[PDB]
């Protein structure tokens, strides 16, 4: 529990949507 | 420009968590970053000063547990204002700092030693980060009577009145 | 009462007709007259009850918007359920009206509260309840028995508190 | 005494309104 | 001071009384006689509690006049003070020798002697009262005496009371 | 300590008075209109009487730090915590005073003295009002 294992978990996580590109992708939905 | 207070502010850093985990260790490096880490602290001075000599009730239990809080009062024993110094800890969740302000007082005629005041508080609870009770007291009874005012209109619209019986509904 | 000797007819432990002994009860001028006040309207309402077995205005007389209307709801309670043949519960009445330090249920149960709660003897208590006193030093000459027993920081706390829950007439 | 205490009056299932910000680094 | 308390008493029913409505005229006689009434052993008898819980006794027919003795007990609220008491109360009358003080549906008497000799009478004061440095003690004023003693008769009891000392007199 | 005592319990007495009224308006039948009144006056200057007190302690409570206990644990109770923590209004008083101030909208001094000689001339004049006619 104490150890935060990366691409496996019960729910979506946090820092998987940071890192995802759609953050940047908002960032420039003016590019888009 | 619309701020939000830093009372209610909370910081979460999950990639410093991912990378160096919660410890009483590196509870100060994580505060590091944070918004309310004041880089004009005497702690930041100490931070540079090591890095340069590099590269050239419970109070007394975490004082005589750890070596580098140790070390903390004899890099801050020097170095009088604003400082960052930990209050509590208890693990493996829950550490809370102690703000506090000193004025080493060395003029003739005060037995004390450097005065120690307080400035605001800090808990850290889990990885996120909290800093009046006097507002909250406040807030919750105004919104108690903005309510009790919406309910007493209302009920004085159903309230209906004829002279000859006295007010009924 | 100077040294609480209340004698036997009067002794903090009661024996009732049950034969279990029970702590001496006390009440002040507001406890005892809504207490008298709840036992006559009681009885007036078993006696029309009664009346109406042989052949809503009565929410009126507990609420009473002032102290001479409270008044005239005592004299039209005594003049129909007393029957105006006892004119010392007649003056009694009026002394604990005109003298009454608080007129609603619950503040009296406030002030029961804040006078109890620190375990203190019921003629103290009571005599408490029945008077207001500016000061600490005050309360402890004319009471006595509260001498050597409550701190005077205790005291002057609960007298500022009972001053402040006196409801404004 | 205590003429009554008061009935626990809680709402846990009030949801708080707690501003969440500054999370990016 | 008001207590709560135990209280029996025989009741006498006349023989032109005997029928199925016993228990009313044993409840309105009660009632007539007992409340309002003072006794020495337990004060002026105030006020008596529930009401519809009467307790009752089997009569006992008297050999001498055919009047049915009953025994009825009972709990109610009385007043009684104690030596060296303390209480709040208001003035009656004024007179140079010193003052009555109601407190409940009792007097208690000060004479002069009892109290300090800064309060001083004024006669000429609309009414009369006691005038001192700080505490003015008139009709209708709220007063506290220390009771020192109280002569207790079949229908009453009277009561003096002293000042002398310290934190008297005007509240 | 003292201060924050008297302000517990005045604001437990204000709780009890509202868990009467409660407990008296939930019924499904509604009481006269009389009673109503007695209950809604008796705990309004209730509140009245607690916003005073509050008012008159403010240092006391400001001077007070919070801390929690050693012995309270926050790793069972982390959830108790934070329901006492968060302090943040309810939005719809939020909105509320911000259409408020949207509607209201040296000048703004100027106006503020002017308002002060409007408050002091009413005041005035309503003295010399009620002075004109005899009313005892």
């Amino acid at each position: 529990k104490g150890a935060v294992g990366p691409n496996n978990f019960i729910w979506p996580a946090e820092d998987a949507l940071r890192r995802g590109m759609l953050a940047m992708a908002s960032l420039h939905s003016k590019e888009l | 420009m619309n701020v939000t207070p830093l009372d209610e502010l909370q910081w979460k850093s999950p990639e410093w968590i991912q990378v160096f985990g919660l410890r009483t260790e590196n509870v100060l490096d994580y505060f590091a970053e944070s918004p309310f880490f004041d880089k004009t602290s005497n702690n930041q001075v100490i931070k540079m000063q090591r890095q340069f000599s590099q590269l050239n009730p419970a109070r007394r239990q975490i004082l005589f547990k750890y070596p580098m809080y140790m070390q903390l009062e004899e890099e801050l024993m020097k170095l009088d204002g604003t400082e960052y110094v930990l209050s509590s800890v208890r693990e493996p969740d829950f550490w809370v700092i102690r703000k506090q302000r000193r004025t080493n007082n060395s003029g003739v005629g005060s037995a004390k030693g450097p005065e120690i005041i307080p400035l605001q508080d800090y808990y850290i609870i889990g990885a996120n980060i909290y800093q009046t009770i006097f507002k909250i007291v406040q807030s919750r009874l105004m919104s108690t009577s903005y309510h009790l005012n919406s309910t007493l209109e209302s009920l004085y619209d159903l309230i209906e009145f004829q002279p000859s019986q006295g007010v009924h509904y | 009462a100077a040294t609480l000797q209340l004698g036997q007819e009067f002794q903090l432990k009661q024996i009732n007709h049950q034969g279990e002994e029970e702590e001496l009860i006390a009440l002040n001028l507001s406890e005892a007259r809504l207490v008298i006040k709840e036992a006559l309207v009681e009885r007036r309402r078993a006696f029309k009850r009664s009346q109406k077995k042989h052949k809503a205005d009565d929410d009126d007389f507990m609420h009473s918007e002032t102290r001479e209307k409270e008044l005239e709801s005592i004299d039209v309670l005594l003049e129909q359920t007393t029957g105006g043949n006892n004119k010392d519960l007649k003056n009694t009445m009026q002394y604990l009206t005109n003298f009454s330090r608080f007129r609603d249920q619950e503040t009296v149960g406030a002030v029961i509260q804040l006078l109890k709660s620190t375990g203190l003897h019921p003629f103290e208590v009571a005599q408490l309840g029945s008077l207001a006193c500016d000061t600490a030093d005050e309360a402890k000459t004319l009471i006595p028995s509260l001498n050597n027993k409550i701190s005077d920081d205790e005291l002057e706390r609960i007298l500022k508190e009972l001053s402040n829950l006196e409801t404004l007439y | 005494p205590s003429y009554s205490p008061t009935s626990p009056s809680y709402s846990p299932t009030s949801p708080s309104y707690s501003p969440t910000s500054p999370s990016y680094s | 001071m008001f207590f709560i308390k135990d209280l029996s008493l025989n009741i006498t029913l006349h023989p032109s009384f005997f029928g199925p409505r016993m228990k009313q005229y044993l409840k309105t006689k009660l009632l007539e006689e007992v409340e309002g009434s003072c006794t020495g052993k337990f004060g002026y008898i105030l006020c008596v509690l529930d009401y519809d819980n009467i307790d009752i006794q089997r009569g006992r027919i008297l050999p001498t006049d055919g009047s049915a003795e009953f025994n009825v007990k009972y709990r109610a609220v009385v007043f009684k003070p104690f030596k060296g008491e303390v209480v709040d109360g208001t003035v009656v009358s004024c007179s140079q020798h010193g003052f009555e003080v109601q407190v409940g549906p009792m007097k208690v008497f000060v004479t002069k002697h009892l109290m300090p000799q800064d309060l001083t009478f004024n006669a000429g004061s609309n009414p009369p009262s006691y005038q001192s440095s700080e505490d003015v003690i008139t009709i209708k004023s709220r007063i506290r005496v220390k009771i020192e003693g109280c002569i207790s008769q079949v229908s009453s009891i009277h009561a003096i009371g002293s000042i002398k000392e310290d934190y008297l007199g005007a509240i | 300590g003292q201060a924050l005592d008297a302000v517990r319990m005045r604001l437990a007495q204000l709780t009890h008075s509202l868990r009467r009224i409660r407990d008296e308006m939930s019924k499904a039948e509604l009481p006269q209109w009389y009673t109503l009144q007695s209950q809604l006056n008796v705990t309004l200057s209730q509140l009245v009487s607690v916003t005073s007190t509050l008012q008159h302690f403010q240092e006391t409570l400001d001077s007070t730090v919070v801390y929690p206990l050693p012995k309270f644990p926050t790793t069972s109770h982390e959830s108790l915590v934070t329901t006492l923590l968060r302090k943040k209004n309810i939005p719809e008083v939020d909105e509320w005073m911000k259409y408020v101030r949207e509607t209201s909208g040296e000048e703004i001094e100027k106006l503020l003295q002017q308002d002060r000689e409007i408050t002091n001339w009413a005041r005035t004049t309503f003295r010399n009002e009620y002075g004109k006619h005899d009313f005892k």
